[PDB]
C-alpha cells in the first residue's frame, strides 16, 4: 500500500497527473488544436497569482458560491485568430516563456461556436516552485 | 340549421384523426408507440390518445360549441406501422401551443401522459419522443448554468470531469462521510456526491454532513490547488426542507448541490433550479426512478423525453448511463439523447431514436453524467462515447481500490488523463484502448493496483430497451 | 474480517433466508424477472443491496459502520405460478434507512436504481409494508374521510362530482357558467380537469374568481354545501402556493393537486398547507398508468396509493372498474381498503402481500371517475359503498338537456340506488330494475338512460393479479 | 492563414448589409424610415443602423473572434426607396432572438432604438414597425386580463364602454373629485378617470381621492344597478 | 408639461426647449445618490478626467469572456469599464454570471495596479423587482458602481434605483439610450438639456453628455450649455448656448458628464479642452480595437489623457497645441504610437441637425 502525499503535492488541472510533457508531446497537442480549427492562446501568472484563492470574499455578503480569485490569468498578446501553423504557436510559447521566465504559463485554445475554452495545460512553471512532487514522489 | 349539439357517443376518429393536417412550427408533437386491443382500429386508437390528452372525452359535450375545437384539439396526423411487430403503431399527435402553461413541465406531462396510458382500449402505450418548439422552449428558465458556464466557474477544461459516490450508500456518520470525501477529492477527483438516497436520516442528519463535507472540500482544494466540490443532496420531503438545505449550501459557499428530480418531482425541481440560478449554485440532477418508467420497449416513457423534460425544468448535470456499466443503456440510443441533452440543434435520426428534429433555441446544454458499475478498464470506451463534455463517476471504482480513496482517485485520474492524451495525439480509443490502459498501469502503481482487481469485470447482458 | 478488494456475489451479504423480520422493518414485494444465467437468489440479493447499502464491488468503508444493522435483506423468494422466469422477492429494510416524513426518500431507496439493472429483464414493485413506527413520522392527510364529511355536512350516500369539459379551451367565464349549472342540479362538487392549470385561453386567477361566484350561487340556490376542486398544480412550489393561498382567501372548501406530475415533495408541502389552513385536498393520479399498467414491470397502484396516504390527500382517484379506464374488481377492492381502512390483513386474492396497520392515520376518500354514466350507478354503489366520490364529466355535460338536468339525473340515480340498498335490495342482482324504475319516474334520468343505454367498456384486462 | 484580427475602421456594409439573407421565423424585424446625410450610401446607412443596434461599433474589435458574429449580428436585408421622396429609404433589419432579454420591453427598446437615432451620418430616422415573433411574444406575461376577460368581469356586452375624465385637470379637492365622479357614473357612464397628471398634489393627496372615489363608485353602482369603475 | 400637447391637431410641431425648475421644487427631490465631489472622494481620484470603456462586441460575449475583456481593460490604466446599454440578461450571458466574473476581474485589476477599479454593471431590467435583484447582488459583491438606462427603464424605476443607491452606497451611472428619438430634431420633441435636468432630479452620478467630436451628434455650444446645467449649482440665462432660463440648483449635487462614442486618442486634446477634469471619457472601440489588445489600448488612452492634462496644467493651449502634445506622446509611448497610427485619418464631420 502506497500513501498519496498531502505535502507539497499541488497539481495544475489537465495532464498534471501524467509524466511531464516532452517537446514532442507538446507539439502533438498543438497539432490537435490546429487540426480542429481552435484558437490558440497563451496565459501567464506570477507565483502568488497562480492558484485559486478567496481573499476578495472579505468584501462579500453571502455570495461566495463559485467565486474564486486567480481563475483569470494574464493574456499573452492576443488569441491567435486564424492561425493554422503549429510552428507559429510553438514560437509564441518560446517568446512568452522568454519574456516571463519566472511565471507560470499555460497554453489554452478556444472554440468560438461553443464559445468556451476547449483545452489547456501548463507549459512552464517557475524554477523556484517547491510545492509540487515529481511523478515518482507522489506516493510513499 | 347548421352544426348543433347532438348528445351521445361517436368515434374519436371523426374529430381527432386528421391525416391531412400540416403541423405548425409552434405545435408540440408527440410520437406514441401504441398497441391497440383487438378490434380497435389504429386510427381510432390514435384519435383516442389525441382526444383524451387534449380536449375530448368519451361522449359529446355541448360546451364545445362555446369555444373552437378546431383551434384547441390535439390531432393524430400520422400513423406509422412498426416493422417487426404485428400490433404496434407509431401514432403522431400535434398539440397547439395554447394548451400548455408557460414554463411548466408538470403541465406538459399532465396533458400528454396524464390519463391515456390507462385506457382499456389499448394494451400498451409508450411515449418515444416529443418535439418541443422554440416558442415553448423560450417560456422556460431552463438550466441554472449549463455546460459552458459550469466549466468557466470551475476553471476546468480539456477533459471529462471525474467524480465518485460515497459508499456504503447508507449508514456512514457525517464525520466518516467527510473523511471519505476528503480522501477522494485529494487524490484527483473533481467531485464527490451524496448517494441518491442520502438525505437526512437517523445515522446521519443533513446539516452535520454539509458542515463536515464543506471542511473536506476546502481541505482538498487547499491541498491539491484545484477547485473541488461535492454534490450535497437537497432532495427532501417538502419544498420548505429542500430550500433549507439549498440555503445552507449557499451560506457555506460551496459550489454544487443535487436533486432527484423524478422522486422529488418537477414542481420542486423547477423551484430548486430557479433558486440555483439566483444564487449561483450548480445543480446536479440524479434520475432515480427513471427505469420504472423507461425500461420496457412496449410501455412507458423513453428516457430521451425525461431528459428533454429535465433540460426544460432545469439542471446543470443529468445522469446519462454508462453503456458499459451495471445499468442498461444501448450505445446508439444513448448517443442520441446525449446530443439532445448537450446540443443546440439535433436533426431527426431514427437510427438513434430521434423521431423529431429538436431546436433548443440557445437554451443551455446539460452535462451528461456516466455512472454505475464502471472502473479503470472502461475509461477508453467512456471517453470515446462521451468525449470531454461529461462527468464520469466511480463509486465502487474509487472506494473499492485496495489502497483506499486517494490512490483510488489517482488511478482514475491517471486513466482519464492518459486516454485524453492518447486521443489528442490521434490514437483511436475504440481499438487502442487496452494498450493505452496497459501502458498506464505499467507506469502508475496506483493504476496497476486498480487494473489487477477489476481485470475480469464486465457487464454484458441482453438489452431490453432496444430501438 | 479485513478489507478484501474486489467483486463477490451479492448473495453472500444480502440473501438472508433465515432472517426474522422486525416489526419496525419496511417490507417490499418485488416481482422479479432475471436474465438467463442469473440465479433468483443473486438477483434478489442485488435488489436488496443496491436499494440499501451496497454497490458492485467491495468497499473498505463498510468496516467503519455496521453492515448488519443497515443492510437491506432479501429474506424470501417465492416462485410465480404460471410463469417460467418470474419470482416474488421479499426485501426487508431497517427503519434507520429512511428520512422521517419523506415519501420522496422512501421511493428513492426502494425504486431508485434497481429497475435499470442489466442483470434483470423486468422488475415490478407489488406491495410495501409500512410499519406503524414509520407511518407515525408522517403528517398524512390534511383531514381524511370522517372530518371531510363533518365539514361538508354530507352523510349517508356517495358524493357526486363532475369534471368540466372540454378538457381545455373554455374561458374563465364559461368555466364558471358550466360549474354553476352542474352544482345547482344536484352535484356536490365539480372539478378542474387535471391539465387545466393556467393557460392562454384561461388564466388561473380569473377561473378561481368566476368559480367562487358559481359555488356560492349554487350553494344559495340549493341550500346544500358546494365546492369545486380548484387546481393548484403548477410549474414551481411558489406558484402552487400562490394558488392555494387565493383559494384560502376566497373561503372555498377544496383544492386539487396532481401528485405524480407535481411530485411528492410539492404534494407533501401542499398537504401541510391544507392542514394548517383548513382546505380539503383532492388528489388526481395523472401519469400513474405510465408506471402501473403492466404486470411485468413498474410499481403497482396500491403502492402509489399508500404513498399518497402518507404524503397527504383527502381524496384519491381509485378507478371505476366499469368505465373507460382499466381497473380489475378484486385488485380495486384491495387498494380501496388500503386507502380507507385502519387495518388491512394480507389477502393475495386481492393483491395484498402484507398486513398493513395504519395506526390511526386518516383514510383517503376513493374517487371513481372516467367513462361512467347512470347505468353504472348500481355497480358503483355496490363496489364502493357510501365512502366514495363518483364523478361524471361526459356523463353530466353530455346530457341532451344540459348540465343541471344531467346533474339531477345522476343525483336521482345515486339516491335511488342508496335507498334500494338500504331497503335490503341486492344491487348486484336488482340494479337494472332500480335504474329502470327511476328512469320511469324522472324525465331527467330517462333522457340520460336513453342516450347511454348501449354504452359499455368491456376489454381484456392487462393488470391481472 | 485564416481570418485574423485586423485593427481599424471599415465600412459597416461589409458585415451588416446582407441583401440575400432569408429571415428566420424567430427573428425580430424592424422597418426604419431612414434619411442619410449627403454622401452616405443607403446601404452603408442601413448597415450602420443594423450594426450599432446589435453587435457592432465604429472600428473593428478583436473580441468578435471569440464569438460568432454570424450568429448574433443584426442584418440589414432589404432597402426600399420611399415614393415621393428624394432622400428617404425604408431599411429592413433582422435581429436574432438571442439578442433580447425574455419578457423585457425595456431591453428590446434599448437595442432597437438605443443609439442609432443620434448618429451624425443620418439626418432623420423613424421606426415604423416591428415584427414580434411568437417565440418572443411567448416570453411576456402581457395584459393582466384583456378584452374578453374585462367584459366578463364587468358583465358588459353589446356596446362600447363609456367613460369620462374629471375636469378641471388639476385643482379639485378629493371631495369635489368624488362628487363629480358620482354625478357622472350615476347618469350612465361605465367609468370615470383621473386625468393623466392627477397623481398626488398639494390640492389633493392620492389616498384622500381613492377613498372618496370608492364612495362615489359604490353609490352610483347601488343607484343604477350597473357595475361602475373609476 | 409634455403629456398631451404635442399631439394637438392645431399645431404642426412642438418642441420643449428648456424648463426653469425653482429651488422650492428642486428641494423636494432626493436627487443624485452621490454627485461629483462625493464620487471622486470615494474613488480617491483627483486631477484628471476619469477613463472608461464599453466592452465590445455589444452582444454575443459569454460571461467569462466579458470578465476577461474587463480585466485586460482595467489593468492597462482605465478607471472603469461598462456593460453596453443593451447588455442586461440574455441567452448568451445571464446577468448573475456576468456580475460574478466582472467582480473577479475588478478585484484582480485593482490588486495588480494599486488603483481603485469599477465596472458599471447594468441593472436595467424588465421589472422593478428584477432591477432591484441586480442592484442587491452588486451591493453584496462590494463593487462600486452600477448603471441604468433611465429613458428605456423609465423615470419611476430610475428614481427607485437612485434611492436604493443612496441608501447602500453604490455609484449610479446613467445611460441615455433612446434620447435621440426624442431630442434630435430642431422642430419637434424635447431638447436634451431638459432630459438632463430631469435626470439630475431623478438621480444619477454620471450621465452621458455626447462627445461633440465623435460618431454621434452634439453641437459644441449646445453641449457646453447643458454640461454646466448637469454640473454647476447656478447657471445664468445664455441663449447662445441654448439656456432659456437662469437655473438655480440650490445645492443639489452635480452629475458627472460622460463623453462616449466614436472617440480615440487623437480626440483627447479636444475632449480635455471641452470638458475639463470633471468628466468621464469612454473608449469602447478605441480600447478594444487597439492592434495589441485591451491593456495596451487602455495604456494608450491613459497616456494620452495624462499628457494632455499635464500640458494644460503647464499653460499650453490644447485648442492650438493639441496635435503637438499627442505627437510628442506617440513618439514617447509605443502603445500610444500604435493607436495614433490606426486612427490617424478617422474623423466624424457632418452637417448638424440639432442647431441652436
Ligand atoms: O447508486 C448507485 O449505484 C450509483 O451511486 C453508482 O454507484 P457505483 O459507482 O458504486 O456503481 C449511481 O447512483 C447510479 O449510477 C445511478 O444510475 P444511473 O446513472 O443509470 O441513473
Ligand atoms: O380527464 C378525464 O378523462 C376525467 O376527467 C374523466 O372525464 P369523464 O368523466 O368525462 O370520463 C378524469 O380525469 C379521468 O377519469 C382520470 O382517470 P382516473 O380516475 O382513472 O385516474
Ligand atoms: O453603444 C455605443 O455605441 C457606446 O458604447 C459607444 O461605443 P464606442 O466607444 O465603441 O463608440 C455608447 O453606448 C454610446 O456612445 C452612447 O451614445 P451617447 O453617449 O451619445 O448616449
Ligand atoms: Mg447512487
Ligand atoms: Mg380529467
Ligand atoms: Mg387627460
Ligand atoms: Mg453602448
Amino acid at each position: 500500500m502506497m500513501v498519496w502525499t498531502p505535502v507539497n503535492n499541488k497539481m495544475f488541472e489537465t495532464f498534471s497527473y501524467l509524466p511531464p510533457l516532452t517537446d514532442e508531446q507538446i507539439a502533438a497537442q498543438v497539432d490537435y488544436i490546429v487540426a480542429n480549427g481552435w484558437i490558440p492562446c497563451l496565459e501567464f501568472a506570477e507565483a502568488d497569482k497562480a492558484y485559486v484563492s478567496n481573499e476578495s470574499a472579505i468584501r462579500f455578503g453571502s455570495v461566495s458560491c463559485l467565486y474564486y480569485d486567480n481563475r483569470y490569468w494574464t493574456m499573452w498578446k492576443l488569441p491567435m485568430f486564424g492561425c493554422r501553423d503549429p510552428m507559429q504557436v510553438l514560437r509564441e510559447i518560446v517568446a512568452c516563456t522568454k519574456a516571463f521566465p519566472d511565471a507560470y504559463v499555460r497554453l489554452v485554445a478556444f472554440d468560438n461556436q461553443k464559445q468556451v475554452q476547449i483545452m489547456g495545460f501548463l507549459v512552464q512553471r517557475p524554477k523556484t516552485a517547491r510545492d509540487f512532487q515529481p511523478a515518482n514522489k507522489r506516493s510513499v | 340549421a347548421g352544426a348543433g349539439f347532438k348528445a351521445g357517443v361517436k368515434d374519436y376518429r371523426l374529430t381527432y384523426y386528421t391525416p391531412d393536417y400540416v403541423v405548425r412550427d409552434t405545435d408540440i408533437l408527440a410520437a406514441f408507440r401504441m398497441t391497440p386491443q383487438p378490434g380497435v382500429p389504429p386510427e381510432e386508437c390514435g384519435a383516442a390518445v389525441a382526444a383524451e390528452s387534449s380536449t375530448g372525452t368519451w361522449t359529446t359535450v355541448w360546451t364545445d360549441g362555446l369555444t373552437s375545437l378546431d383551434r384547441y384539439k390535439g390531432r393524430c396526423y400520422d400513423i406509422e406501422p412498426v416493422p417487426g411487430e404485428d400490433n404496434q403503431y407509431i401514432a403522431y399527435v400535434a398539440y397547439p401551443i395554447d394548451l400548455f402553461e408557460e414554463g411548466s413541465v408538470t403541465n406538459m406531462f399532465t396533458s400528454i401522459v396524464g390519463n391515456v396510458f390507462g385506457f382499456k382500449a389499448l394494451r400498451a402505450l409508450r411515449l418515444e419522443d416529443l418535439r418541443i418548439p422554440p416558442a415553448y422552449v423560450k417560456t422556460f428558465v431552463g438550466p441554472p448554468h449549463g455546460i459552458q458556464v459550469e466549466r468557466d466557474k470551475l476553471n476546468k477544461y480539456g477533459r471529462g470531469l471525474l467524480g465518485s459516490t460515497i459508499k456504503p450508500k447508507l449508514g456512514l456518520s457525517a464525520k466518516n462521510y467527510g473523511r471519505a470525501v476528503y480522501e477522494c477529492l485529494r487524490g484527483g477527483l473533481d467531485f464527490t456526491k451524496d448517494d441518491e438516497n442520502v438525505n437526512s436520516q437517523p445515522f446521519m442528519r443533513w446539516r452535520d454532513r454539509f458542515l463536515f463535507v464543506a471542511e473536506a472540500i476546502y481541505k482538498a482544494q487547499a491541498e491539491t490547488g484545484e477547485v473541488k466540490g461535492h454534490y450535497l443532496n437537497a432532495t427532501a420531503g417538502t419544498c420548505e426542507e429542500m430550500m433549507k438545505r439549498a440555503v445552507c449550501a449557499k451560506e457555506l459557499g460551496v459550489p454544487i448541490i443535487m436533486h432527484d428530480y423524478l422522486t422529488g418531482g418537477f414542481t420542486a425541481n423547477t423551484s430548486l433550479a430557479i433558486y440555483c440560478r439566483d444564487n449561483g449554485l450548480l445543480l446536479h440532477i440524479h434520475r432515480a426512478m427513471h427505469a420504472v418508467i423507461d425500461r420496457q420497449r412496449n410501455h412507458g416513457i423513453h428516457f430521451r423525453v425525461l431528459a428533454k423534460a429535465l433540460r426544460m425544468s432545469g439542471g446543470d448535470h443529468l445522469h446519462s448511463g454508462t453503456v458499459v456499466g451495471k445499468l442498461e443503456g444501448e450505445r446508439e440510443v444513448t448517443l442520441g439523447f446525449v446530443d439532445l441533452m448537450r446540443d443546440d440543434y439535433v436533426e431527426k435520426d431514427r437510427s438513434r431514436g430521434i423521431y423529431f428534429t429538436q431546436d433548443w433555441c440557445s437554451m443551455p446544454g446539460v452535462m451528461p453524467v456516466a455512472s454505475g458499475g464502471i472502473h479503470v478498464w472502461h475509461m477508453p470506451a467512456l471517453v470515446e462515447i462521451f468525449g470531454d463534455d461529461a462527468c464520469l463517476q466511480f463509486g465502487g471504482g474509487t472506494l473499492g481500490h485496495p489502497w483506499g480513496n486517494a490512490p483510488g482517485a489517482a488511478a482514475n485520474r491517471v486513466a482519464l488523463e492518459a486516454c485524453t492524451q492518447a486521443r489528442n495525439e490521434g490514437r483511436d480509443l475504440a481499438r487502442e484502448g487496452g494498450d493505452v490502459i496497459r501502458s498506464a498501469c505499467k507506469w502508475s502503481p496506483e493504476l496497476a493496483a486498480a487494473c489487477e482487481v477489476w481485470k475480469e469485470i464486465k457487464f454484458e447482458f441482453d438489452t431490453i430497451d432496444k430501438l
